[PDB]
């Protein structure tokens, strides 16, 4: 039961989530092998997804994980990119959304920057990139990201190189 | 589907070299996100 509804950009929600796409993106090492070359997004669509049962369960384990934590879900809003955005927003994150060959496990990942993200639109590594140009850095094909509200509670710190 | 480490309810990993990279996180429940906005985009190419 999710319906999406469309935020207007003259919406103050709409500026907001812009900014924080816009202002996340950097540089990769790859130089950008897995999601392209660029230093800005032209943003064609911001929608809010509403889906009342995946509130709750999320809500509820927010509750959970606070309790076990001195009343500190600990929540961020954060973005992950996937070729199964559109599974996300019916069904809800679960397992087939999971990184097995993950650094830090096997889970779902989330990034700060929203190009890094950015770099799993369309799979590990950018996959084989747009699936009408097979191009990785494509200009023209439209990309679909997730921005959403995290719960994590305690967090085990990893440094990582 | 892995596990949390015991004791914590997510992982953080802070890159260490690149003093630009910003944090990514993981969790092992599909309950602990919820997808609150779906952006469509493209990217720019460069002037
Ligand atoms: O948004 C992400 C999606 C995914 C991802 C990876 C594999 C399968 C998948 O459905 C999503 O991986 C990430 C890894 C990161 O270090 C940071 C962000 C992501
Ligand atoms: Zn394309």
């Amino acid at each position: 039961g999710t319906i999406l509804i469309d935020l207007s950009p003259d919406d103050k929600e709409f500026q907001s989530v812009e900014e924080e796409m816009q202002s996340t993106v950097r540089e990769h090492r790859d130089g950008g092998h897995a999601g392209g070359i660029f230093n800005r997004y032209n943003i064609l669509k911001i929608q809010k997804v509403c889906n009342k049962k995946l509130w709750e369960r999320y809500t509820h384990r927010r509750k959970e994980v606070s309790e076990e934590n001195h009343n500190h879900a600990n929540e961020r809003m954060l973005f992950h990119g996937s070729p199964f955005v559109n599974a996300i927003i019916h069904k809800g994150f679960d397992e087939r959304h999971a990184y097995i060959g993950g650094m830090f496990g096997a889970g779902i990942y989330f990034a700060e920057n929203s190009s890094k993200s950015n770099q799993y639109v369309y799979g590990i590594g950018g996959g084989t990139g747009c699936p009408v140009h097979k191009d990785r850095s494509c200009y023209i094909c439209h990309r679909q990201l997730l921005f959403c509200r995290v719960t994590l509670g305690k967090s085990f710190l990893q440094f990582s190189a | 589907m892995a596990h949390s480490p015991p004791g914590h309810h997510s992982v953080t990993g802070r890159p260490s070299v690149n003093g630009l990279a910003l944090a990514e996180y993981v969790i092992y429940r599909g309950e602990q996100a919820y997808p609150e906005y779906l952006i469509t985009y493209q990217i720019m190419r460069p002037e």
